[PDB]
């Protein structure tokens, strides 16, 4: 595997290929 | 953190691990 | 809902998740 | 417009949609 | 056709929809 | 080269026919 850069909606995606089936929470700072 | 780091720097899939369920 | 910095394919998406059955215009300026 | 607002500043979406048909 | 700027995992979209069926290689430098 | 060229510059779809199979 390979070190990414990822910012946005294009993130989720990366955390629903890594995750799936196990679900995952998405949790930014604001 | 994550969201942060994979955007202020980047971050690997093992680091993506820790946020699954 | 929250307030969104949208820009590229990546918008449009969003005009069909906000609009989907009524359809869209989508009008750059150029 | 909006496709400059949403990418230049914040929008949300009831101002999407205005742009519906 | 429009001239099109692409950066990402955007890009490789326009590449299957480009492509498609001939399938494609994705060959950034590193 | 192409990822470099649509990501620096703009690049055309016919130009993207190049890299088909
Ligand atoms: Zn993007």
């Amino acid at each position: 595997f390979v070190n990414q850069h990822l910012c946005g909606s294009h993130l989720v995606e990366a955390l629903y290929l890594v995750c799936g089936e196990r679900g995952f929470f998405y949790t930014p700072k604001a | 953190g994550i969201v942060e780091q994979c955007c202020a720097s980047v971050c690997s899939l093992y680091q993506l691990e820790n946020y699954c369920n």
